[PDB]
RNA sequence: GUUGAAGCUUGGUUCAAAGAACGUAUCAAG
RNA sequence: ACGAGAACAUACGUUCUUUGAACCAAGCUUCAACU
């Protein structure tokens, strides 16, 4: 219940708040285009990105333990590599992953290894999307 | 055993006559007096009590029966479908008798049949003595906290009972599962008020289509309006149709 | 004496069923399958199954149609399941169990898991605009242990009743037990069915269990 | 009276049902440039990786991004291949492949609902008026089929012809065609017969024709692909079936009824108009080729076999 | 000479039990199960067990049927669970209690609540629609510990009591424990069954302890 | 037990006419869509939102305490960005959300973090779907 | 000629209407 | 050497009976920025 992700905590209470906060950050200091302009990151990149946590989260939900499975933590892995292809593809992506402190929320979740850390992770990624879809 | 229709319950009534004390103390004046005349009065009094009210009971076959006899002594004990509905034709024949000058107060409460009479009796009294003070005309219907006017019962209760048998005899499947799921959301709103007006609200919604797309509406502004003479109607209408 | 009916009930495909009292992720499956709250094992609830079956013997025992009410059916099919009617309340003779799932110990050794998720959309008919959807859903293989009681009070009707409790398991496996199952979900089996008294020997236990088991 | 069929579809074309999975380059796939695509391990890859240090070629992709498909496990000393947990052949003329429907043990079947609708499409033809709400798909008692072996799994990619014959990033696996896969369905006869639904396949496969390949063969069309057979009139009435494979725009709406050039022109100007893009009589086609000449298979689609309990 | 029948109730299926029938929110469960107003534990009264225990016996010692009133049936039965005719009144020997959960932090270790709501629906045979209640019962597998107060009189009939009050406690193992059984819930069975006494040791609690721990 | 939400603080004696009034002003004044046309929101999502606070108002019962546990809070952050991300995807609920405010509301819930707050919050959600089926709701 | 070019997302429905279930019989009345 | 002394509102009793979380939904639509 801690994530302590780069410099600050993130409770199973302000989740949302920080999801929140962290996308009124970036709606309003956009992107600058490195050929000159803005964009935003799209629908289909985020919810991409959602998906890819999910397929995780579903095998998670059902086990009862706190401790995470060692082929899950593996899946967290393929989490971070695959977070990274799709970084390293764009640069929206990339500062999306860069600004909310996704790398270091997916470090951490290696750090922790239990159940509730995972979920609060994914509690925090899809308000992510929720509130992008707000704005 | 005779009434195989309502609840197997028996009623006691007790009664006197309003304002009797001060048509005492000043009975007639000065300027307009023979001897004669104010006794006239009184035997009118006691001979329509005991003459009409025998006749009454006789003439409309009630299981009713009689102890007392005056106008600050009444008791009779009966079924209570036959004690309460003759509450209002006694009502209304000492209303008509006096020409609405002198009023009853009159208190009704339901008992088991194996109960202690003299229980009855004091428990009734106090009733009454509950809907004397409320003096005015008034009837307590079996508690204390149920104390309605004469005209209040007779026109509110006994047409927002008449509209409940009339609607709810026509309907093969809402009887009466769902008047009881009423009562309950409707007696306790005294107490949390907004939550039981709005849960009443969606279920008088949700049986619009069963219990009537008009009779829906009157539920709703009768609970909103008058709802201590429906919770009373919807009892006494459960209590007659027990079985 | 009381009867107990003992079989296992394996899947051939799919089984989701239910609906949880669970918050679901943006994310991910909406419309998860009906678990055990306890040990979180997958279970058909003894209501589902006795919907189902009695729904297929009420349809059969009439002609395969059926419109009327559960109270108001036939004789056999209210001395198996029980009716509530206001005058005539026939006591329910069968009674059902939850179902939990039962042969976790080798499905884990295949390494899966216990239940699956279904991708499966919508296409508009008009614009081909998607909508997609995840369903969990039971893994095909796996073995439901149930048990039913049957109050032997009876020895006239009891032959009559397990040839059409045989007859009802027979009508539900040529179909489908809860959730999507005209979409191809739900199909199940039955067998290792036996017939066990809970105390005592009746003496007509042979001619019920192979009454049971054929 | 609750008639059930042993309904079997003959691939005729190479058919994706899909499941909602992505692979890119990097993602499980041995691309070895001897036609044949391996797919990995998502646990036992990871697990050897960081049990070797997964950062080597966690930094190694930011390297070799974007081509790395083996170069990084035939280079980095570790050649090894049981990862794999099957292995198919792939239709070129490299990457971003979607695998098929599997089930848990990851042996793939075709769901009972992507039948089902692909009936639905191929039944309620008439003016789309029936809807979420039509009664006589009640009946249709459709099930998952007979689990495929994965013999019959070979990756194909995707082509578009729409004045040639354009080859598209897309990879899918499908599966070979001429691959028999049963069903069981079942229906009330009260509501749909053996003739309804075999009549509306067959009229489905004729305005199919008619309307789209009929008119995407008289525009600028050779038989180049030398193979890609217009082969309505000998089965015509042997009632073909498109399920979704990326099979087309049309395959899945129903409005090619009543006429032609009033809903093609309505869709293929304007819900291809709400998406991007502006472009003429007619909507544009989607093949599937294999090799020593091409065969330029018709993309999701098979013959209905049925026959009776 | 005054006994206490000590064990635990186990739950298999299901059970829901009890309940204020007013009204839930629109919102919600309908028919909670009863709890304890001050621990927010769901409890079983004593009244619902005694009645089920006397209904089971009833048709066990008649053999067979039963459509008779409580008070006029057995002479074993009476000598336990009370009477109330005008001059052949028996007091009951038996006095039970209410049952309160009490492996709650068990439950607590698998980190679940004490109870589930389970969704329940209703197909109608005319339309197909739905009718969908949801249902509040407790998980199975919470025990729940007990104490039946056995005060002994007669030293001649204890030990024909004590062995019809264990064919009692099995024949319920096989029979459910209040509210939608026959739909697969409340389904109980009996543990570590023990009768202690009052105070000292009385006397042939060996005898009664065998016949019971059976 | 105030909450004071955008306009006025609605205790446990004036919330269900303020729905009543909210709801009221909705289905006379109803949200004109970007299209052309009328938009009234329907009658399953509403019911989604009702259940998805109910979910944990089945928990919320069976407490003792005031102060409600971590839990408890996770789901309740948990249902205001579902409610955020079903107003985002359609603008129909949206300015149902913004309208009647739930969002408002349920912060105040957020902010107050008390047992009879969220009882408050779920009689005031709950009457809300009570008047929407019964003033113009379709029943 | 070569190279992933990516975009669209449970929309859209429907819901405890359930039906029975508040209720006996023991001291009083005769 | 209290209108008093006694004197358990007690005994009997299943919140229970009947009810499928169902119904309708092809992981799919587009070919393209790219000599």
């Amino acid at each position: 219940t801690e994530l302590k992700i780069g410099n600050e905590k993130v409770n199973s209470t302000n989740f949302g708040d920080f999801a929140e906060k962290a996308i009124r950050g970036i709606n309003h200091k956009p992107f600058v285009n490195s050929k000159g302009g803005e964009q935003k990151i799209t629908t289909s990149k985020i919810r991409g990105i959602l998906e890819l946590v999910n397929k995780v989260y579903n095998r998670v939900i059902n086990t009862n333990d706190v401790e995470l499975s060692e082929n899950i933590l593996a899946d967290i892995a393929y989490i971070k590599v695959k977070i990274a292809y799709e970084s390293g593809r764009e640069p929206v992506v990339k500062d999306f992953i860069q600004r909310t402190a996704f790398t270091a929320a997916i470090t951490d979740v290696m750090n922790q290894r239990t159940r509730e850390s995972f979920l609060l992770f994914a509690r925090y990624v899809e308000s992510l999307i929720a509130y992008f879809k707000f704005y | 055993e005779e009434v195989e229709v309502g609840i197997n319950r028996l009623g006691v009534l007790r009664a006197d006559v309003d304002n009797l004390g001060q048509a005492f103390i000043n009975g007639i004046p000065d300027d307009y007096l023979s001897i004669s005349r104010t006794a006239t009065f009184s035997r009118a009094m006691s001979r329509f009590f005991k003459n009409y009210l025998n006749q009454l009971l006789a003439e409309k076959s009630y299981k009713i029966n009689v102890i007392y006899a005056g106008g600050d002594d009444l008791f009779m004990i009966g079924a209570w479908q036959d004690i309460l509905d003759f509450s209002i034709v006694l009502k209304q024949k000492f209303a008509d008798f006096t020409q609405n000058k002198l009023s009853i107060s009159a208190g009704i409460g339901m008992f088991r049949e194996k109960y202690p009479v003299a229980r009855m009796a004091s428990l009734t009294g106090d009733l009454e003595d509950a809907a004397k003070d409320y003096t005015k005309n008034a009837v307590t219907l079996f508690d204390a906290t149920n104390v309605f006017s004469w005209d209040t019962l007779e026109n509110d209760i006994f047409v927002k009972l008449d509209a409940i048998t009339k609607n709810f005899e026509k309907l093969d499947e809402t009887g009466k599962a769902f008047i009881y799921r009423l009562i309950d959301l409707l007696r306790g709103v005294n107490e949390n008020q907004q939550i039981n007006i709005a849960r009443l609200a969606y279920t008088l919604s949700r049986m619009e289509e069963k219990i009537g797309k008009t009779f829906a509406q009157e539920l709703y502004n009768w609970a909103n309006a008058d709802r201590k003479t429906l919770i009373m109607a919807l009892e006494i209408y459960i209590l007659k149709t027990r079985e | 004496m009381k009867l107990v009916i003992e079989g296992t009930i394996v899947l051939k495909t799919g089984m989701h069923i239910g609906g949880s009292s669970d918050f679901s992720a943006i994310g991910a499956v909406a419309s998860p399958v009906v678990r055990d709250t306890l040990t979180r094992l997958p279970l058909i609830p003894g209501s589902s199954l006795k919907g189902k079956m009695r729904y297929l013997l009420a349809k059969e025992l009439n002609n395969g149609i059926l419109l009327n009410e559960p109270n108001n059916d036939q004789d056999e099919i209210l001395r198996l399941f029980g009716s509530s009617e206001k005058d005539k309340i026939r006591r329910a003779r069968l009674k059902f169990n939850d179902i939990k799932l039962s042969n976790l110990a080798e499905l884990e050794t295949f390494n899966v898991s216990s239940t699956e998720v279904k991708f499966e959309n919508t296409i508009n008919r008009k614009t081909a605009v998607a909508n997609p959807r995840q369903i969990e859903r039971v893994i095909a293989g796996s073995k439901f242990d149930f048990e039913i009681f049957y109050n032997l009070d009876d020895i006239k009707e009891v032959e009559k009743d397990f040839e059409n409790i045989k007859q009802g398991f027979d009508l539900l496996e040529f179909d489908y037990l809860g959730g999507h199952g005209t979409r191809g979900s739900g199909r199940i089996a039955f067998e290792n069915l036996s017939v066990i008294t809970a105390v005592g020997n009746f003496e007509k236990i042979n001619t019920l269990n192979e009454i049971l088991g054929a | 009276m609750k008639k059930t069929y042993r309904v079997t579809l003959t691939a005729l074309g190479p058919i994706f049902i899909g499941g909602g999975e992505k692979l890119k380059k990097y993602e499980y796939i041995f691309d070895k440039q001897k036609k044949v695509a391996h797919m990995i391990d998502h646990t036992k890859f990871t697990k050897y990786l960081l049990e070797k240090n997964l950062l080597d070629d966690f930094t190694s992709r930011v390297n070799s991004h974007f081509d790395l498909y083996d170069y990084l496990v035939n280079k980095k000393g570790i050649v090894f291949m049981p990862l794999v947990k099957y292995s198919v052949p792939v239709a070129q003329f490299m990457n971003d492949l979607n695998t098929f429907v599997k089930d848990a043990f990851g042996r793939p079947y075709i769901p009972g609902s992507s039948l089902k609708g692909a009936l639905r499409t191929a039944i309620l033809n008439d003016l789309k008026e029936d809807t979420k709400e039509n009664e006589v798909f009640a009946h249709l008692q459709v099930s998952d089929s007979e689990t495929i072996d994965l013999e019959n799994l070979k990756v194909y990619q995707k082509v578009d012809y729409s004045k040639t014959a354009k080859p598209l990033p897309l990879y899918r696996e499908c599966l070979k065609p001429n691959t028999e896969i049963t069903f069981t369905v079942s229906f009330d006869d009260e509501y749909l017969t053996l003739k309804k639904i075999q009549n509306a396949l067959h009229k489905t496969y004729q305005h199919y024709y008619i309307k789209w390949l009929k008119g995407g063969k008289v525009g600028e069309t050779l038989i180049k692909g030398v193979t890609f057979a217009l082969d309505q009139p000998s089965q015509n009435q042997g009632e073909i079936i498109y399920i979704g494979g990326g099979a087309g725009f049309v395959s899945k709406t129903l409005h090619y009824k009543s006429k032609n050039r009033d809903q093609a022109r309505n869709d293929s100007f304007d819900i291809l108009k709400q998406l991007f893009r502006t472009t003429y009589s007619k909507m544009r086609s989607v093949p599937d080729n294999v090799p020593t000449g091409k065969h330029y298979l018709e993309m999701g689609k098979a013959r209905i076999k049925l026959e009776e309990l």
